């Protein structure tokens, strides 16, 4: 049958598998390709200096130990096997609280391909932190990015890149922010240097531009109309002192 | 006695990492929901809470036993020992199951291998609310779900004929909204990993204007009627009429701010700030009318005499016509 | 399953009586045991109950101090002892056990005590 | 002490007709009202345990209807063997029974 | 009790007891008072709260669970947990309303033909609230009320045990918050009738600042109560007080407009309305408090 | 507003376990904090807490320590939100008294015994606590036995009495209100001819 | 840095190195850069933060931990974690105050005769702050300051590594927030002295509304500031300004 073949294939793949060692532990670095499918950007907070985003975060690499040739199909396995395989220790440098969704099960995906390609997807809700320059608030545009780095493996053990290099991040043109509007986004690949070594880093940056319709109607229109109602006291004669004083003083107070 | 033997025989040579028919055909999963309550639909964060009993049922030819009992009814103890689909809600901001006092899950395996798995969930799903026509608006915003790792060629979902059932609808936490109906939908979505069968449940809600009435529409109209009383006061008492005009503008500004704080910081005009804006224009117009009256009483009193007599009939008629056109135009939509 | 009581008693007013209720078919540590009285052509009257697994007893306010209910677990028996019974408590005494929705599903057979000189 | 008042104290009715007995509680008794039947010179038999739940071995002609304070016991086709007493008793607190109702035939 | 969320919190020792004939033993002790890690190796009922929102089971310092096995096979299993349950409220008589907050629990995954629940003592004495066990600031626990029933779900019939806690809202906060400022604003508005008719800006600012006070009062009193879509008793009180204040201002406007043309009519309407307003306000207060305190 | 208070503490328990007794080596053994998941530790809980946790940075902040005679010392670092009901009939000139209750959950008073290790020096670090609003005047240690429907359980109670400071409340609320009342007296210094001034002044002070 | 909670937040790569003679190896590599699950099978020190409130050790997407074993037995163990620590502040000179927020760590359960800590480089160069790493809106990070001492508790003497971050508050917000409305209200109250005495209600509403605005400003400025027992510098400024406003009103009353 086919169930027996797939069963014995997976049982052979996971037999004698060392989760401590990455693919090519002594050889060349392993290349990990990133895809991000942005489901939403929840709340861009100016008071907390952070933003929240839900993403489908997918990583693709090639592990020669998870190679098989007896079946011609790709194997999507139950997500509990991701704790028995080596997956890269990717982290976000500018996050404050992140989590993987856990309904109805842990929202993650593990897929094996016959040539050894492992596809590993997570559904993450990241509260990333970005400091904003509010000197032109609210007629400002804010550029803040999410950093994707490898924690343990240095640049001679792992290697990051975008899977597609231009279409690796999708779903950004469909984001409906109530207060901002995405104008442009960029993907950057580089290497950072810390006191422990050199590490690869990816950066996903969304230049946001703030709408003005709300700030106008809630703040700029009231101030202008209060200024006009301060002008109205000039049409009151200089005899009636109480009226102009009260109008001016309460206009100042407003 | 014998049920332990059956359960131990079902789990011999069993791999909970492989779906049934892993290289044969997709698995058909029938899904049911039971909405206990639809929580508060706050428009600030563009989300809403819901509590459901999510039930899925499928066929697993490995959990097939021969016995005189037809069904095994189990706890959540065996949920993690057999294959369970990786259903996830695509539009949820936060979602958790229930674990008090014991994990609120249910597993039932039948004589022919049909497995039914039910669990209680509280989801905080998101739906972008187009807040025009607020607060006399109607929304229909969904709860979607699909498999996470298994594409259309591996897992296919399908509603039953009695799929989603709501309860009493009166014990629900819908303060500002009112449930009116629902509809189910199935579709296929292109994703970087593959094509996924997605199932959606759209709940249609309509906002009940019982809170926004006495929160903003009654007080703003009251402030306008208050500004009206300035016409019956004699035109010589300048501080009195001045105070009338400025306090109504003050109160209107305060009311506009406290009414704007309800909905999120959207950039478009709604049907409630249009109302408060026209009321603000009315109070401001009363003040500027008194201003031109006080300016003109010195130049020629013959022109300034019938200005107040004109205003006393022009302001209520204009406000009533505005109310008529506004309410008709926004309740026809 | 079944409760069997002892025979009728003919005692003299001023003495003490001890009635027994033997249970067959179940362990009395799983339920409560109730004693009820019924006068000729009247309604039932609850005397008291005992929790045999603990020993906790409760009594009717018109019976506190008069009656005392004990249990013997080794033989599945419940005992009711009336201390000083006067010339009005000539009734039928039933032994019951709690049932599904706190009802008395199984009753005894009745023990008719009689006081006379 | 929750007092249960049963009505009527004595009644007569013929065979094959619906009959309804009522029990009223002074205090709240949720669904813990039980209906017992007692034939002459016999021990009471549990008919209805809880409000509206039939005991094992009771015909389908007895049916109870419950509330917070008002409870009814209804018999449908009443046969000639229902010449007995019917007691209502509460079990929300320490148990108290009603006065009793003597069903008769005519 | 979180009134804005229609929920309440309750900290309980939740005790269950059943009989398992597979856990019979015979030793020197008649009861094994075991740990909270033995209860995971044996069968325990999967009770869940039908109206619980997000409950927690305390894990400090060890899991707050209790397992006792009696020699004949009886098991006592106790948990300590904080239920956050749902209480549907009918706020029509706010803040002079009474509620019955429920707590329904039953068995998940076990129908009525498999697992039935029952109270271990008399139903009136099973749910026991401690004496110093009251974290209520706004309500007053009057008593408890238990019940048991059956619900018909899509998967079978389930036993459901209900418990109602009866609560009565204390009005002492809302008096000083809303009922005293509104009455004081009405009095402050009515005090304007005693000033002479020659000081028109004075009485104007009296009326207008009372209207401002009533508006800010209605807003401040409405932001406490959740956003219900109907009128409560406090809303009706604020509406009638606003009507009285606004009517006072209209009476002043009438008196001022009738000045310099008919002084006797203005004098008459200022003398008549000096006594009709406290009389009408007192009758309204009497009727309102009588219909909402005996309600 | 929440009727609670948060406290961080190093909470240590010491008992004697005859099974963890050795005599081959002479020193005391501090083991890694993950072996406390393989020993018996008492199931102590706090009756009046609302939410609590053991700190888990950089690892689970707990301590196990063995001694050659059998004594086990077991410490945790706990931040707990304990519920304390306040009597605010004299706020802010009030003195509160609220507690931390320390009880055994599973083991009754015939299975376990609680006592303060020292009985007067069991709780340290109270005089070094600085609060922005209160000031610890006194603290007390109590041993007790409580009775539930399942048995009799030992209990310890650590109670604090907190006196609220007054200077903040003076300058924040009592002084401004007195100042408004002083301000509302300048209505008499104005002559009784000018009416609008006195009305505006008095009405704005009552509204404030 | 939260001023109402008297706390602050920090995000650190926390590195600890020590020597375990049981983990000596000899292979084709001189350093094994292993996963974050090998660290849970070996002995790692139990460092905690003495003044932490609610810290988190991040484990997204995997446990942000680092283990490197060198062939002679030396281990480097790094974590990425967010610490929420206590900073007891004395706010006499608010909002012109300078603080030294501490961060003390040491070993839980290992006394001085068992585990001792040390900085791996020179103490002035151990705690290193990144350049773009400043999420401070209200303060200004001036420098760092490390220290070492021995605390003594009911279980023994422990080594404690202390770090002090020196912060200097930025006044540019409180200036525009409170100092300009207070000075503006004082000047606006003093404007009334140029009005003609024939207008009593005008100067009356001038004085009383500036007194009301001063009361409102003091309440508003004090709600952001925690509930300390003393009075700050801004409170002294507001009090003197209130005195000026009240004196202006009393002066009008006298005139
Ligand atoms: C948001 O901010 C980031 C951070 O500054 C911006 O990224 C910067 O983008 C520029 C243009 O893509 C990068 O520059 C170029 O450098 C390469 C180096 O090989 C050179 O070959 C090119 O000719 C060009 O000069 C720059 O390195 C990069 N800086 C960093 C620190 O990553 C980004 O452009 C901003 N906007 C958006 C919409 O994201
Ligand atoms: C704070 O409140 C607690 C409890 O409300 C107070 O604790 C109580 O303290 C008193 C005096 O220390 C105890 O009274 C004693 O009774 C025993 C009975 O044997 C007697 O032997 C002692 O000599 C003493 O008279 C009382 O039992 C105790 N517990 C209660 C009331 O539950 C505490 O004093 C208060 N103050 C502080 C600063 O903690
Ligand atoms: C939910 O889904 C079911 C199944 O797709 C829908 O049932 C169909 O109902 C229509 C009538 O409206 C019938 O003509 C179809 O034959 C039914 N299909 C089956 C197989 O049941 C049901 O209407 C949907 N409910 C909604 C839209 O809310
Ligand atoms: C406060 C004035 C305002 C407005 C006045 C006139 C025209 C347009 C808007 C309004 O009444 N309500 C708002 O929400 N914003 C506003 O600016
Ligand atoms: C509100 C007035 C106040 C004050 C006025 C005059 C003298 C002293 C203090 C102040 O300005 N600031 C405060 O915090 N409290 C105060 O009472
Ligand atoms: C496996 O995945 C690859 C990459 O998406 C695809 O090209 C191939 O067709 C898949 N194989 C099968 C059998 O679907
Ligand atoms: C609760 O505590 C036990 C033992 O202390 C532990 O095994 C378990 O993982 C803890 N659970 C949670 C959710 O903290
Ligand atoms: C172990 O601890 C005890 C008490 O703290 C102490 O008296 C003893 O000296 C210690 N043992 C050694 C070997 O230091």
């Amino acid at each position: 049958s086919n169930m027996s073949l797939v069963k014995e294939t997976v049982d052979r793949l996971l037999k004698g598998y060392d989760i401590r060692l990455r693919p090519d532990f002594g050889g060349p670095p392993v290349a990990v390709g990133m895809n991000i499918d942005i489901a939403s950007i929840d709340m861009v907070s100016e008071v907390n200096m952070d933003y929240t985003l839900t993403m489908y975060f997918q990583q693709a690499w090639r592990d020669k130990r998870l190679s098989y040739n007896v079946i011609p199909l790709n194997l999507t396995l139950d997500n509990r096997v991701a704790d028995q395989l080596w997956v890269p220790d990717t982290y976000f440098l500018n996050d404050k609280k992140s989590f993987v969704h856990g309904v109805t099960v842990k929202n993650r995906m593990i897929r094996l391909h016959p040539d050894g390609t492992v596809l590993y997807g997570l559904r993450i809700t990241t509260t990333a932190a970005c400091m904003m320059d509010l000197r032109r608030y609210p007629l400002d545009e804010q550029n803040c990015t999410l950093e994707i780095e490898s924690y343990g493996y240095t640049t001679d053990d792992i290697e990051f890149y975008w899977r597609g290099d231009d279409n690796a991040v999708t779903g950004v043109t469909k984001i409906e922010l109530p207060q901002f509007s995405i104008v442009d986004y960029k993907l950057i690949t580089k290497k950072v240097v810390f006191s422990t070594g050199s590490y690869p880093r990816l950066s996903l940056s969304f230049k946001l531009k703030r709408n003005i319709g709300y700030f106008i109607l809630q703040t700029y229109m009231p101030s202008i109309l209060i200024t006009i109602l301060s002008w109205v006291s000039f049409w009151i004669n200089y005899d009636a002192s109480a009226a102009r004083v009260a109008l001016g003083i309460t206009t100042v107070l407003t | 006695g014998d049920v332990t033997v059956i359960l131990n025989n079902l789990l011999e040579g069993y791999d909970n990492k492989l779906r049934p028919d892993i290289g044969v055909k997709p698995t058909l999963i029938h899904t049911d929901m039971y909405v206990n309550s639809i929580g508060p639909v706050n428009a600030i964060n563009m989300e809403y809470t819901i509590d459901i009993f999510f039930a899925q049922t499928w066929y697993d030819r490995r959990l097939k036993f021969n016995s005189t009992i037809k069904v095994l009814r189990l706890n959540s103890n065996m949920v993690g020992k057999i294959w369970i689909p990786d259903t996830f809600f695509r539009n949820s901001k936060k979602a958790d199951a229930h674990w008090i006092t014991t994990p609120n899950r249910m597993l039932r395996i039948w004589n022919d291998g049909r497995v039914l798995y039910t669990l209680r969930l509280t989801i905080d799903a998101e739906c972008q609310l187009q807040l025009h026509n607020f607060p006399m608006d109607e929304h229909s915003c969904p709860l979607e779900f699909s498999s996470y790792g298994y594409p259309r060629e591996e897992i296919v979902y399908q509603w039953k004929r009695s799929s989603v059932e709501v309860g009493d609808t009166r014990s629900w936490r819908l303060y500002q909204f009112s449930f009116v109906g629902l509809r189910n939908t199935t579709e296929v979505v292109k994703t970087t990993s593959g094509d996924y069968v997605v199932m959606s449940v759209y709940f249609d809600l309509s906002r009940r204007m019982g809170y926004f009435t006495i929160q903003t529409y009654i007080p703003c109209t009251l402030i306008v009627v208050l500004s009206w009383v300035s016409f019956w006061i004699n035109k010589d008492a300048v501080p009195a009429r001045t105070s009338l005009g400025i306090t109504t503008v003050l109160t209107m500004t305060t009311l506009s701010t406290i009414a704007r704080k309800s909905l999120p910081k959207v950039s478009y005009v709604t049907a409630m700030d249009l109302f408060v804006s026209v009321c603000f224009i009315f109070v401001f117009s009363a003040l500027v009318e008194y201003g031109t009256l006080h300016y003109f009483v010195s130049s020629q009193p013959a022109r300034a005499a019938k200005m107040d007599s004109y205003a006393r009939i022009f302001f209520p008629t204009a406000f009533c016509l505005f109310n008529l056109v506004y309410w008709v135009s926004y309740l026809y939509l | 399953v079944q409760l069997q009581q002892s025979g009728a008693e003919l005692v003299k007013p001023g003495a003490s009586v001890k009635l027994s209720c033997t249970a067959s078919g179940f362990n009395i540590k799983d339920t409560y045991m109730y004693w009820v009285k019924q006068r000729p052509e009247q309604g039932l009257e609850w005397i008291g109950r005992i929790d045999p697994a603990n020993g906790d007893t409760k009594y009717d306010p018109k019976f506190q101090g008069k009656a005392t209910i004990t249990t013997d677990t080794f033989s599945n028996t419940a005992y009711l002892q009336l201390s000083s019974l006067t010339s009005e408590d000539t009734a039928v005494y039933y032994c019951a056990r709690k049932g599904l929705r706190w009802a008395m599903d199984y009753w005894g057979q009745g023990t008719s005590v009689t006081v006379s000189t | 002490n929750i007092v249960m008042t049963q009505s009527p104290k004595s009644m007569s009715m013929s065979v094959g007709e619906r009959v309804t007995l009522s029990c009223k509680a002074s205090e709240y008794v949720g669904t813990y009202v039980s209906w017992y039947q007692q034939k002459p010179e016999q021990s009471p038999k549990l008919l209805i345990y809880g409000a509206s739940n039939r005991y094992t071995g009771v015909p389908d002609r007895f049916t109870g209807s419950g509330s917070a304070t008002d409870f009814t016991l209804t018999i449908g086709s009443v046969q000639a063997e229902d010449l007995a007493d019917y007691h209502c008793g509460q079990s929300y607190s320490y148990p108290t029974f009603g006065a009793g109702t003597k069903l008769e035939l005519k | 009790v979180s009134d804005h969320d229609m929920e309440y919190t309750i900290d309980v020792f939740f005790r269950q007891s059943w009989k398992d004939e597979r856990l019979k033993f015979k030793g020197p002790m008649t009861v094994l008072r075991l740990n909270n890690l033995m209860a995971s190796k044996i069968w325990t009922p999967d009770t869940f709260f039908h109206n619980g929102k997000k409950s927690v089971a305390h894990n400090m310092t060890m899991p707050n669970k209790l397992l006792r096995i009696t020699e004949d096979g009886t098991l006592l299993y106790t948990m300590r947990l904080t239920v956050r349950a749902e209480c549907p409220m009918h706020l029509e008589d706010f803040p002079m309303d009474a509620h019955a907050c429920p707590l329904k629990f039953g068995s998940y995954a076990y129908t009525r033909a498999e697992v039935v629940y029952e109270w271990t003592r008399e139903p009136a004495r099973s749910v026991v609230v401690a004496e110093d066990g009251s974290r209520l600031n706004q309500y007053d626990l009057l008593g408890q009320t238990v019940d048991s029933g059956i619900v018909q779900s899509s998967t079978g019939e389930y036993v459901v045990m209900t418990t109602h806690f009866h609560l009565k809202r204390k009005i002492g906060y809302f008096v000083i918050q809303t009922y005293l400022p509104c009455i004081m604003t009405v009095i402050l508005s009515q005090v304007s009738f005693w000033l002479n008719r020659e000081s028109v800006p004075a009485r104007t600012v009296f009326g207008v600042t009372t209207v401002l006070t009533m508006t800010t009062l209605s807003i401040s009193a409405r932001n406490s109560l959740p956003k219900v879509a109907y009128a409560t008793a406090m809303d009706w009180f604020i509406a009638v007080c606003y009507a009285f204040v606004f009517s006072a201002l209209i009476e002043f406007a009438t008196v001022n407009y009738f000045t310099k043309s008919q002084p006797a009519r203005a004098a008459k309407i200022d003398r008549l309305s000096r006594i009709a307003f406290p009389l009408l306000f007192g009758i309204f207060n009497l009727v309102y408090w009588a219909t909402y305190l005996n309600r």
